[PDB]
C-alpha cells in the first residue's frame, strides 16, 4: 500500500520543482 | 497536529488581506495612485 | 467531516481566491520571466494558475497526495513514532505538511546563509507569495477537516476552471494586432474588418473576404467540438442489474456505474507527471552535475535519458514523448508519434490497475456497501460472495481509463486551441466533475445564485 | 502491454451489446448543463479585469 503511494509521490515530486 | 486549537481562524485571512491592500496600491499605480 | 455536499463547497470557496490573487503575479511593474513556453505542461501546472511565471499554486495540489502517503500506509517501522507525549495519525499529517513546505522553498529564493539551493533558475519569491495566500486557505482547510484522515473532491475543479479563464485572459492580451475588433476571437483580423466587427455578428462566416493572415483562433472553435461529441457518449454506457431492492418494502431505484467513472481520476495523474517531466529535464542534464561522460556512455544512440548534446528537452524520456511538437502538424516521424501513443497507453492502464487496490473501487469494497444498503441480498447464491460480484470490476476500471488515455494523445494532433496542446485535459474533467457536484449530493445540486 | 490489451478487448465485446448510448434526451441534457457551467468558470475572470485596468487610464471604462 505504502509502496504504491511512494511510486506516485516520486512522480508528484518533480511537478512542484 | 498544531498547538493552537483555533488555528485556521477567520482572523488570519482578514490580516492577509489588510496587509495586501496597502501593498498593491500605495507602492504602485493601479487607479492613478502614487508610485513609490 | 464526511459529506459529499461539504467537500464540493470547500473547493468552491477556495476557487474564487485563486483569481483575486492572480493579477499581481501576472504583470506588475517592469517584471519579466525569461523562457518556459509550452502548453501541455501549462494546463497541468494550472491548478487555477496561469501566466508567464511558473508554479505559483503547484505545492497546494500536491499536498492532498502527501496526506494519502502516510494516513493509509504502514510498513517501514516507525509507527507510533519514538516522539514524546504521543498521538499518532495527526502526527503523520504534521509530517505531511513539512514535505509540502520543503518542495516550496527550493523554487523560491532563500537567504544567502543557510541557502542550500539556487545558483540556477529560481527566484519568484514575491511572485509565488500572493498565490501562497490563496493556497494557504486551502492548506489550513486540509489541516482542520482531515484531523489525520482525509480525502476531499479537490483535484478536479481547480484545473478545470482555469482554461476558461485563460481563453478570456488571452483575449485581453495584446498580440500586436490592430486596435481591437470588439468581439471577433481575439486576433488575426485586419483593420478594415475591426471597425465593423464591434457593431454585431454580421460579417464573419459569411462575408466577402476576411481573415487568413495567420489564424490561431479558428483552430480554437473547432477544438472543443472534437472532444464534445465523444465525451458525452461514454458518459452513457452503464451496467445495472438490481432488483427487489432496499430489502423488503421492495421498491427499486437503479444502481448506475458509467464504468468511465472511477477510472478517469488515474488518467489525470498520468498526464500530469509526464508533462512536467518534459519542462524540467533541461536543468538536470545541462546545468546540475555529473552527466558529461556518463551521457555518452549510457546513450548508445537508440534513446537514453540525459542524452548528450540535446537541445530543447533532453533525449530519452522526452524523445518518445513528442515529435517536433508542431501542434500535431508534423507527425510522420515514424518513430516519435508511434512511441508516444503506445507509451501513454501502457502507462494509463498501469495506473488504472493500482487505483483498484485501496485507493479507489474494488469488488471487496462494493461488497460491504451493498450489504449495508441491501440489494435484497442481490438474488444471491448459497454463499460464494467471493466471486459473484467481482469479475466486471477490474475489467471496468481498466477499460474506462485505457480509452481516455488512448484518445488524449490523438486529441492533441487533431486540434487543441490557441494553446495548441492545452485544451483536452481540462474539458474532460468538467463533465466528470458535474457528476460529483450534483449526483453524489443525493438531494439537490449546486449552491449560490440565491442570496443570504 | 499484452495483458492490458487482452483485458480491453474482452470488456468491449460485452459492453457494446449490453449498453446503449445516452438514449436521445440524456446527451443533450448533460451537454446543456456543461454549457451553463463553462460560462461561470471563465466569465468571472472577465469581469474582474474589466473593472481593474481602465481606472488608471480609460480604455473601455470600468
Amino acid at each position: 500500500v505504502f509502496i504504491v503511494s511512494v511510486g506516485s509521490f516520486i512522480s508528484v515530486l518533480f511537478i512542484v520543482i | 497536529e498544531d498547538s493552537p486549537g483555533l488555528k485556521v481562524g477567520p482572523v488570519p485571512v482578514l490580516v492577509m488581506s489588510l496587509l495586501f491592500i496597502a501593498s498593491v496600491f500605495m507602492l504602485h499605480i493601479w487607479g492613478k495612485y502614487t508610485r513609490s | 467531516k464526511i459529506q459529499f455536499k461539504e467537500k464540493v463547497l470547500w473547493t468552491a470557496i477556495t476557487l474564487f481566491i485563486f483569481l483575486v490573487c492572480c493579477q499581481i503575479p501576472l504583470f506588475g511593474i517592469m517584471s519579466s520571466d525569461s523562457a518556459d513556453p509550452f502548453y501541455w505542461m501549462r494546463v497541468i501546472l494550472a491548478s487555477n494558475r496561469g501566466t508567464l511565471m511558473e508554479l505559483g499554486i503547484s505545492p497546494i495540489v500536491t499536498s492532498g497526495l502527501i496526506m494519502q502517503l502516510l494516513a493509509g500506509a504502514k510498513i517501514i517501522e516507525v509507527g507510533d513514532t519514538p516522539k514524546d507525549r504521543a498521538l499518532f495519525n495527526g502526527a503523520q499529517k504534521l509530517f505531511g505538511m513539512i514535505i509540502t513546505i520543503g518542495q516550496s522553498i527550493v523554487y523560491v529564493m532563500t537567504g544567502m546563509y543557510g541557502d542550500p539551493s539556487e545558483m540556477g533558475a529560481g527566484i519568484c519569491l514575491l511572485i509565488t507569495i500572493q498565490l501562497f495566500v490563496a493556497g494557504l486557505i486551502v492548506l489550513l482547510l486540509d489541516e482542520l477537516l482531515q484531523k489525520g484522515y482525509g480525502l476531499g473532491s479537490g483535484i478536479s475543479l481547480f484545473i478545470a476552471t482555469n482554461i476558461c479563464e485563460t481563453i478570456v485572459w488571452k483575449a485581453f492580451s495584446p498580440t500586436t494586432v490592430n486596435t481591437g475588433r470588439g468581439m471577433e476571437f481575439e486576433g488575426a483580423i485586419i483593420a478594415l474588418f475591426h471597425l465593423l466587427a464591434t457593431r454585431t455578428d454580421k460579417v464573419r462566416a459569411l462575408r466577402e473576404a476576411f481573415y487568413r493572415q495567420n489564424l490561431p483562433n479558428l483552430m480554437n472553435l473547432i477544438a472543443t467540438i472534437f472532444v464534445f461529441a465523444v465525451v458525452i457518449y461514454f458518459q452513457g454506457f452503464r451496467v445495472d442489474l438490481p432488483i427487489k431492492s432496499a430489502r423488503y418494502r421492495g421498491q427499486y431505484n437503479t444502481y448506475p456505474i458509467k464504468l468511465f467513472y472511477t477510472s478517469n481520476i488515474p488518467i489525470i495523474l498520468q498526464s500530469a507527471l509526464v508533462s512536467n517531466l518534459y519542462v524540467i529535464s533541461q536543468m538536470l542534464s545541462a546545468r546540475f552535475s555529473g552527466n558529461l561522460l556518463v551521457s555518452l556512455l549510457g546513450t548508445w544512440s537508440d534513446t537514453s535519458s540525459g542524452g548528450p548534446a540535446r537541445a530543447y528537452p533532453v533525449g530519452g524520456l522526452c524523445h518518445y514523448l513528442s515529435p517536433p511538437e508542431s501542434f500535431g502538424s508534423v507527425l510522420e516521424d515514424p518513430v516519435h508519434a508511434v512511441v508516444y501513443i503506445v507509451f501513454m497507453l501502457g502507462s494509463c492502464a498501469f495506473f488504472s490497475k493500482t487505483w483498484i487496490e485501496v485507493s479507489g473501487s474494488s469488488a471487496k469494497d462494493v461488497a460491504k456497501q451493498l450489504k449495508e444498503q441491501q440489494m435484497v441480498m442481490r438474488g444471491h447464491r448459497e454463499t460464494s460472495m467471493v466471486h459473484e460480484l467481482n469479475r466486471y470490476i477490474p475489467t471496468a476500471a481498466a477499460f474506462g481509463g485505457l480509452c481516455i488515455g488512448a484518445l488524449s494523445v490523438l486529441a492533441d494532433f487533431l486540434g487543441a486551441i490557441g494553446s495548441g496542446t492545452g485544451i483536452l485535459l481540462a474539458v474532460t474533467i468538467i463533465y466528470q466533475y458535474f457528476e460529483i457536484f450534483v449526483k453524489e449530493q443525493s438531494e439537490v445540486g449546486s449552491m449560490g445564485a440565491l442570496l443570504f | 502491454f499484452v495483458e492490458p490489451s487482452r483485458q480491453f478487448v474482452k470488456d468491449s465485446i460485452r459492453l457494446v451489446k449490453r449498453c446503449t448510448k445516452p438514449d436521445r434526451k440524456e446527451f443533450q441534457k448533460i451537454a446543456m448543463a456543461t454549457a451553463i457551467g463553462f460560462a461561470i468558470m471563465g466569465f468571472i475572470g472577465f469581469f474582474v479585469k474589466l473593472i481593474h485596468i481602465p481606472i488608471n487610464n480609460i480604455i473601455v471604462g470600468g
